[PDB]
């Protein structure tokens, strides 16, 4: 039971990130495949960017090129991510999404993809 | 890579079957086979929940009559029939490759 | 600490001493932890897949005292001991670490944390080489053998090693333990 925890609502003028924060509990970070995702009206809900177990890093999608940044606060369960490149027309829900980094079958455990346990999202611009 | 949609209005009568779909612009292999896409239902005042895990792979809390099966990149997310509270957006994944991406969502709508 | 026991389990150890830390039920491979506290005796085992990684013995097994906790891993053993108050039902984890691409262990299912001590001892790992015919250790004399099951401290619990299965992130089951064990145990 992933249980992923997300901070509140947060306004800012153009320019300024928001930092969002992603507590986890059941699994701690180093176990998790974090993945973040924008929902609006008009857009829908899209990948942001999020940690890749093959490579053992953070991929970010081919939109939202820079000025996003995503890290973790393994030491406290808690991943953050802040987006400086706000125009105000990104106010939008984020959400965290997580997945175990790998699946096990015996001793084999693979590579495991998927964005299984969502948090309750904030709105932030 | 990217998601098709059949058509979004996916039309609800309680206790009939529904059914909504979508198909790659791009392969799915994966190396293992794995095929990782997967299906989201969000209601409202709250994140998508995955119902899916896989195409096969139903997670507990999710009933029977939700099943992603599919082949050749089409996947339909059969209800076997629409319940009470069954209704919201509905989604299909992406993660087989490096960007990972979502349709656009259906909604059921009674 | 996990709350991971099991109920009404059988005591067949005296006469013989043996006794099965994870009983296995044919019904849905059903494991069933038991893993007591015993009165201060020897044990043997043979360590399938090295899921026996230690113990810990010692007058209270609690607070305001100390307790000597063994532990083995494949690079070495340390011996420590503290006021360790530690898990009723105390297991070295066993977990995925996703940034270091590999399976770590850890004593914070063992214990939280332990209070001023000053004991701790390395050495090589006694328990890990299985060379690899269930080749049996006695407690430390390993010989080899087939499958025939024959030949203040106060109290003490064994420790087994939980490889922790990644099946799904949402709550069907914690998924924390795997395999099944046991040791022999008496005077
Ligand atoms: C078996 O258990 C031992 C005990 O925890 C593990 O070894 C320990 O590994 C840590 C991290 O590498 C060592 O800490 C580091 O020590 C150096 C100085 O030697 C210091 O500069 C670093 O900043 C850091 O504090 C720790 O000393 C080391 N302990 C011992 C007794 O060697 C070992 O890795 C485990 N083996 C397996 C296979 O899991
Ligand atoms: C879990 O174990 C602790 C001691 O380690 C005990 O105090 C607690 O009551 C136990 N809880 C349950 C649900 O068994
Ligand atoms: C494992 O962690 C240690 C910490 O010092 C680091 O030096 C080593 O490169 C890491 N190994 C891998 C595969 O990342």
């Amino acid at each position: 039971q992933v249980q992923v925890i997300q901070s509140g609502a947060e306004v800012k003028k153009p320019g300024a990130s928001v930092k969002v924060s992603c507590k986890v509990s059941g699994y701690t970070l180093t176990e998790l495949s974090i993945h973040w995702v924008r929902q609006a009206p008009g857009k829908g809900l899209e990948w942001m960017g999020g940690f890749d177990p093959e490579d053992a890093e953070t991929i970010y999608a081919q939109q939202f090129q820079g000025r996003v940044s995503m890290t973790e606060d393994t030491s406290t369960d808690t991943a953050y991510m802040e987006l400086s490149s706000l125009r105000s027309e990104d106010t939008a829900v984020y959400y965290c999404a997580t997945a175990f980094a790998i699946t096990t079958v015996g001793t084999n455990y693979y590579y495991y993809y998927g964005m299984d346990v969502w948090g309750q999202g904030t709105t932030v611009t | 890579i990217v998601l098709t949609q059949t058509p979004l209005s996916s039309p609800v009568t309680l206790g009939q079957p529904a059914s909504i779909s979508c198909r790659s612009s791009q392969s799915l292999v994966h190396s293992d086979g794995n095929t990782y896409l997967s299906w989201l239902q969000q209601r409202p005042g709250q994140p998508p929940r995955l119902l899916i895990y896989k195409i096969s792979n139903r997670f507990s809390g999710v009933p029977d009559r939700f099943s992603g099966s599919g082949a050749g990149t089409d996947f339909t997310l059969k209800i076997s029939r629409v319940e009470a509270e069954d209704v919201g957006l509905y989604y299909c994944t992406q993660a087989t490759q490096f960007p990972h991406t979502f349709g656009q969502g259906t909604r059921l709508d009674i | 600490c996990v709350n991971l026991t099991t109920r009404t389990q059988l005591p067949p150890a005296y006469n013989v001493t043996w006794f099965h830390a994870i009983h296995v039920s044919g019904t849905n491979g059903t494991k069933r932890f038991d893993n007591p506290v015993l009165p201060f005796v020897y044990f043997a085992s043979t360590e399938k897949s090295n899921i026996i990684r230690g113990w810990i013995f010692g007058t209270t097994l609690d607070s305001k005292t100390q307790s000597l906790l063994i532990v083995n891993n494949a690079t070495n053993v340390v011996i420590k001991v503290c006021e360790f108050q530690f898990c009723n039902d105390p297991f070295l984890g066993v977990y995925y670490h996703k940034n270091n691409k590999s399976w770590m262990e850890s004593e914070f299912r063992v214990y939280s944390s332990a209070n001023n001590c000053t004991f701790e001892y390395v050495s090589q790992p006694f328990l890990m080489d299985l060379e690899g015919f269930k080749n049996l250790r006695e407690f430390s004399k390993h010989t080899p053998i087939n499958l025939v099951r024959d030949l203040n401290i106060t109290r003490f619990q064994t420790l087994l090693a939980l490889h922790r299965s990644y099946l799904t992130p949402g709550d069907s089951s914690s998924g924390w333990t795997a395999g099944a064990a046991a040791y022999y145990v008496g005077y």
